[PDB]
């Protein structure tokens, strides 16, 4: 780990108290940048398409949505592509609301896993795609390293991990109010490397305002 | 989600 956190219990407890007050809505998941949900989803669809479907590329039977919240990414990115999707999130309230939010698309959701990711083992060799969006910043370096390694073991043959998150331009940003660390490129790539993953592709998110931290998508295996 | 510059 680049940064050790002494007090991981207090760190993760504060994130829980934060998300208890987050509305279980698409706007709530977006943190009142609801206007960025559409360009986010449109870019995610195209990036997914690059790495899914075809010889050697990832299959389309099963995906895992990590830090799913109520399932915004499942609803508009994953469920239109995969035969079945599973959600994992630490907030039971978000997972329960996902059943209402997903409407008919929720009929293809096989499981709602209520776990914190640093305490979660993605089922062995089960997934064609594991999607990790806007939650990696909540894991400490040690825990993200470990979680990425376990995600790799959750992949079927030719499967991939897609990581989509804020990447600070320079250095990192520790946010004590929601227990998150926004990493820079060098830190994140180092952790990706040390987990045993290789970058199959990367893409900067377009259509976001300049006053936002950049967002990047990475395809890994 | 998205976050403002610091
Ligand atoms: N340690 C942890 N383990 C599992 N989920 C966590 C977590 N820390 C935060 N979360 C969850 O991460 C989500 C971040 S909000 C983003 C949700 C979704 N990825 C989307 O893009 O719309 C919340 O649902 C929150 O409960």
């Amino acid at each position: 780990s680049h940064m050790v956190i002494n007090g991981e219990m207090q760190f993760y407890a504060r994130a829980k108290l934060f998300y208890q007050e987050v509305p279980a809505t698409e706007e709530g998941m977006m943190g009142n940048f609801i206007e960025l949900s559409s360009p986010d989803i449109q870019a995610s669809q195209k990036f997914l398409r690059k790495f899914v479907g075809g010889p050697g590329r990832a299959g389309t039977d099963c995906a895992l949505d990590c830090g799913s919240g109520i399932g915004r990414v499942s609803k508009h990115v994953l469920l239109p592509v995969f035969n079945s999707v599973e959600l994992v999130d630490m907030m039971e309230s978000f997972l329960l609301e996902a059943q209402n939010y997903l409407q008919v698309k929720g009929d293809k959701v096989e499981s709602y896993h209520c776990y914190s990711l640093q305490e979660f083992t993605p089922p062995f060799r089960r997934y064609d795609v594991i999607w990790i969006q806007w939650v990696s910043g909540h894991l400490t370096d040690k825990d993200l390293l470990a979680f990425l390694s376990r995600c790799r073991d959750g992949l079927k043959e030719n499967g991939i991990i897609i990581l989509k998150d804020n990447v600070a331009r320079e250095g990192c940003i520790l946010d004590l109010s929601d227990s998150s660390v926004t990493r820079d490129m060098d830190i994140l790539r180092s952790l990706i490397r040390k987990s045993g993953l290789v970058v199959l592709g990367q893409e900067k998110q377009d259509g976001f305002p300049e006053q936002c931290i950049p967002v990047w998508m990475f395809a890994l295996h | 989600g998205p976050r403002r510059r610091s």
